[PDB]
RNA sequence: ACCUCGAUGUCGGCUCGUCGCAUCCUGGGGCUGGAGCAGGUCCCAAGGGUUGGGCUGUUCGCCCAUUAAAGCGGCACGCGAGCUGGGUUUAGAACGUCGUGAGACAGUUCGGUCUCUAUCCGCCGCGCGCGUCAGAAGCUUGAGGAAACCUGUCCCUAGUACGAGAGGACCGGGACGGACGAACCUCUGGUAUACCAGUUGUCCCACCAGGGGCACGGCUGGAUAGCCACGUUCGGACAGGAUAACCGCUGAAAGCAUCUAAGCGGGAAACCUCUUCCAAGACCAGGCUUCUCACCCUCUAGGAGGGAUAAGGCCCCCCGCAGACCACGGGAUUGAUAGACCAGACCUGGAAGCCUAGUAAUAGGUGCAGGGAACUGGCACUAACCGGCCGAAAACUUA
RNA sequence: AAUUCCUUGUCGGGUAAGUUCCGACCUGCACGAAUGGCGUAACGACUUCUCAACUGUCUCAACCAUAGACUCGGCGAAAU
RNA sequence: GUCAGGUAGAGAAUACUAAGGCGUACGAGUGAACUAUGGUUAAGGAACUCGGCAAAAUGCCCCCGUAACUUCGGGAGAAG
């Protein structure tokens, strides 16, 4: 029932585009660079996404010059302004933590036809 | 670790009267039409036979 | 969460491959540095013909770490490869471009140059 | 002056600042609260105000507490705690059968909570006292986490009372000071105080205001 | 079938699984069983959960109840027999009752049955 | 060599501390051959801190990074009925030397059992019995004790005071650091022996499918609840009183002088309040309230004894994040205390069956499906029972 | 140097740091040619250093199951 | 000393199993600390220790390819 359910809805954050581990999705991230609100995109791979309700949060995993990076993110925040699912994605685990070890032609995944 | 010295009766005994028991509550149940003491905790089966009365 | 005895990937045109910290700065006794923080080390590996080369103590600022950092909003952020740079006498990268990522944290102060030679973040 | 009322530990989440930033709160839920006595210098010897806490039906409550609550001129309640103010001047402000809510308490304040912290049972010196453990190779003879030594060889006889061993830890009153009030719900009679209050969830606190930055 | 909390009831684990198992047997089978205490607290949820699954059997519960019970027999009269029996208790289909301790160890006996109404 | 060779186990290292300042810093003050920063000397001050590594058993010592600091000593050169055996100081063997020799060399080298179920006191926590002049139930002042007392970077004052220049302030404020300790699971991670899914070997449920036992929970991907840190907050105070060193005010003895002989001030992380906890077994056994504030019998009425009761407590019982037992907290038919059922949040990944494409494994609709324990709200369906024990007033003196 | 007390003799290599390790200098307290002087291909549960992985040895400690410890029933010692 | 089944496996090791023999002689409960055996772990990866001491790491079948030295056999299952 969520006993604190009456607290958390007054924050919670609507507009939120389903989305599942695996998927292609990009970001949009407010940031202050010397006092200039700017948005930045940050585009990869949902490998995982903890339910908690309000504290409900999802990884992004992004391949950038041979290094590999993991965003978390909660799902209501607020510096958050836009989740664009690009393409689905056909996986069978929850939590694709296993995606550490691959490159290129082995990180991909596939995609609902 | 070994006993030093011999312990002496009083400080024996003071400990020794604390190994004691605590005897059980008791309750009348009517069985048969003879009254019995049965204790609380036996008395819902003391009603249906489950516990013997030498 | 790097620390005393640690290797980590050197992010320059300087020749040093990995380096392996000594001690971290910043306080009397700091058993960890994450993002953003100097430390001195010894490169155990070079490039043959390097500007540096293996036994040159110098300065590094930890950049893109391994175990997760915490922002002010709540997010967090973790790379896979412990890395650093290796910093000039008193601010300053040592060298002329970076390769790899670099961690938003290092805006701090003091690190604008390391920030806009970072093609990241 | 010192403002305080009785509440209850819900449970702890976050919220977001006005610039995006996260903040750990917890719940409190500090019902409304019954002023049933007032201790005076003539009367006692110092300044205080009695609170109750807490909803009971009249059939449990006792003989002797009833018939206090009767005289009192209020209800029975679960839970009774006093605060103790600094002066008569500022005891005159609460009167018998008053009634506080959470409305005694202002967003961005500081606040110091009380609670009984959790208990752990009879916990080791490495979980009490943060003991370092010994080494668990090289020939550790069953020392892995015990102390070892206690004193001197033989010049102190005894072990210098007062040494940290092995006991039954938490389960004991904490305080913990300058809680952030993040905000307060009126609607429910809430406090999201900022940080993790003792106690564990629906646990008996007092809220009070802060003393070192009050 | 909540965890027990500490040391479990038989030996070592992969014992108490078994031990449960072969208890609901009994009892489906006999109608009512007699055993310690503990053993009978842990059986009451079991025994209800398996009710509570052959209630709902239609398909697919025949298989959740085999993986558990091995006595064929057993389990083609635990849903046949009782079956809908219990199809208007909401729940509390197992009455625990305490009996005399034994001789030798004193271990608290109890005694599990079914409610019949 | 004064107890100790019918046994006091010897050096270092780990765990654990306790006490002194002849003080490394933090704090204050005097003199400086103190222009300022940075120094030299002395006095008071132990509340707090006094790092991580390489060499070598090592103590010690040297070196590498720092650090306001990497302080000196006592406690059987602290701590082996707490541990380690690296060496010293058994038995084996070798090197160089000593002696014709068995052997020896505070010279070296390889190796070489570390025993005991705590009797008493000491200590960390928890109960029983009784006392606080009737039985008790709530809220508390509190003597007297316990806990903490750390400190660095940058930014204004000010590139000003100072200083030929280089160089470069005290004081007063702001922001951010490292360590210790307390709380918590809210975020991130570690643990999940009745949770979900993949799978090798093997047997079984007649057989396919689907499942079960064993091989570390057989192995992984995870995994909600409690716990934990690597994770999040919070304490270090501000302020008040008297002081050490020191600086002083009016002032004679001794017509001047003098911080003193009569008095009056400032004065530090030292001292006491001030911050957190325990505390009326504090025997001066505390203080403010509330309920019960009334029934018999025997001894020969001096007082005592037994029996039965009110409030209250305890016993039996369902449980907790409370817990070794004990104890604490909630309930007990006037109840959601626990077990079951429903629903929600959450974990896991698409369940058994039917049909379809593929000779085949396999995938697709029935399907955010099936399964699940801690978190939550309802539901008396099951257990708190037609139930047992303790439990309340000599009296006298003054006002 | 299993041989050197002076000694942590001096130089070079190894680590940022090396009374350990390797080669050389030879000032052989007190090496030395069958109680053998110079090593060896392979080898050694003989001793030492370094090198890649690895891990809770450690930073730094944390939880889970077992036999005890803990409570109950029965039996029932000990050294001193 | 003699019988040597089956399934994977080179195998008389390893895991289960057919016939056969047993649960063997104190038991029931309790997440206390702690004693001893295993399992797990974010980052460093020997920095703890006199000392890689104990755990972990490579570990099986078929192939490409295997150095210095050497008495010419070997190093070698080198390594990868
Ligand atoms: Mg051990
Ligand atoms: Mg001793
Ligand atoms: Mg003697
Ligand atoms: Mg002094
Ligand atoms: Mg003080
Ligand atoms: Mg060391
Ligand atoms: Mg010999
Ligand atoms: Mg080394
Ligand atoms: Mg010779
Ligand atoms: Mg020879
Ligand atoms: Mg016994
Ligand atoms: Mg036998
Ligand atoms: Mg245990
Ligand atoms: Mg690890
Ligand atoms: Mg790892
Ligand atoms: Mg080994």
């Amino acid at each position: 029932m969520n006993t604190l359910d009456f607290v958390d809805q007054a924050s919670l954050r609507d507009d939120i585009p389903t989305f599942s581990p695996g998927d292609t999705v990009n970001v949009h991230v407010k940031v202050i660079e010397g006092s200039k609100e700017r948005i930045q995109v940050f585009k990869g791979v949902v490998i995982r996404r903890q339910g908690g309700g309000i504290s409900e949060t999802f990884t992004v995993r992004k391949e950038s010059y041979g290094v590999g990076v993991e965003r978390t993110f909660p799902v209501h925040s607020p510096n958050i302004d836009h989740i664009d699912v690009l393409t689905r994605g056909d996986v069978r685990r929850a939590k694709l933590y296993y995606l550490r070890e691959l490159r290129g032609k082995k990180a991909k995944i596939k995609e609902k036809r | 670790a070994v006993p030093k010295r011999r312990m002496s009766r009083a400080n024996t005994r003071s400990r020794r009267a604390q190994w004691k028991a605590e005897a059980p509550g008791l309750v009348t149940v009517s069985v048969a039409g003879q009254q019995r003491k049965v204790p609380r905790r036996l008395l819902k089966a003391a009603r249906l036979g489950l516990v013997d009365l030498d | 969460m790097i620390q005393q005895e640690s290797r980590l990937k050197v992010a320059d045109n300087t020749g040093a491959k990995e380096i392996l910290c000594i001690r971290v700065l910043g306080g009397s006794s700091r058993r960890y540095a994450g993002i953003g923080d100097v430390i001195v080390a010894t490169v155990k590996d070079a490039i043959p013909g390097g500007n540096v080369k293996r036994g040159d103590v110098v300065k590094a600022v930890v950049v893109r770490t391994v175990k997760e950092r915490r922002r002010a909003d709540g997010s967090y952020i973790k790379f896979d490869e412990n890395a650093a740079v290796i910093i000039k006498n008193d601010n300053d990268p040592r060298g002329t471009r970076i390769f790899g990522p670099v961690g938003r944290e290092l805006r701090e102060k003091k690190f604008m140059k390391i920030v806009s030679l970072a093609p990241e973040v | 002056a010192r403002k305080g009322i009785l509440g209850t530990k819900l449970g702890m989440t976050q919220v977001f600042d006005e610039n995006n930033k996260v903040v750990p709160v917890t719940v409190v839920k500090a019902g409304p609260n019954v002023v049933t006595r007032i201790r005076t210098t003539e009367r006692d010897g110092y300044s205080a105000v009695q609170l109750a806490y807490g909803e009971i039906s009249p059939r449990k409550v006792i003989k002797p507490v009833a018939g206090q609550f009767a005289a009192a001129g209020v209800n029975p309640r679960r839970h009774v705690a006093e605060l103790r103010l600094d002066d008569e001047a500022a005891v005159a402000e609460y009167e018998v059968g008053q009634e506080l809510t959470a409305e005694i308490f202002s967003d961005g304040a500081y606040v110091d909570v009380t609670g009984t912290s959790k208990g752990k049972g009879f916990a080791g010196t490495m979980k009490r006292h943060g003991f370092r453990g010994q080494g668990a190779a090289h020939g550790a003879q069953a020392v892995h986490r015990r102390p070892g030594s206690i004193g001197g060889c033989a010049t102190p006889g005894r072990v210098f009372k007062g040494t940290r061993m092995s006991g039954r830890m938490g389960n004991d009153r904490v305080t913990t000071q300058n809680l952030k009030v993040h905000k307060v719900d009126a609607e429910n009679g809430v406090l999201l105080i900022k940080g993790a209050i003792p106690g564990r969830n629906g646990g008996l606190v007092v809220v009070r205001s802060a003393i070192k930055r009050g | 079938p909540k965890p027990t909390k500490g040391p479990r009831l038989g030996g070592s684990s992969s014992h108490q699984s078994a031990l449960l198992a072969n208890l609901a047997t009994s009892l489906f089978e006999h109608g009512r069983i007699k055993t310690t205490e503990p053993k009978a607290r842990a059986l009451r949820p079991y025994a209800e959960k398996l009710i509570t699954h052959a209630k709902k059997g239609a398909l697919h519960n025949r298989r959740e109840v085999m993986k558990k019970i091995r006595d064929k027999d057993v389990v083609h009269t635990l849903f046949a027999e009782i079956g809908p029996f219990y199809a208007d208790r909401n729940g509390g289909y197992t009455r625990i009752i305490k009996v005399e301790n034994r001789k030798g160890d004193n271990a608290p006996m109890a005694v599990i049955e079914l409610v019949r109404e």
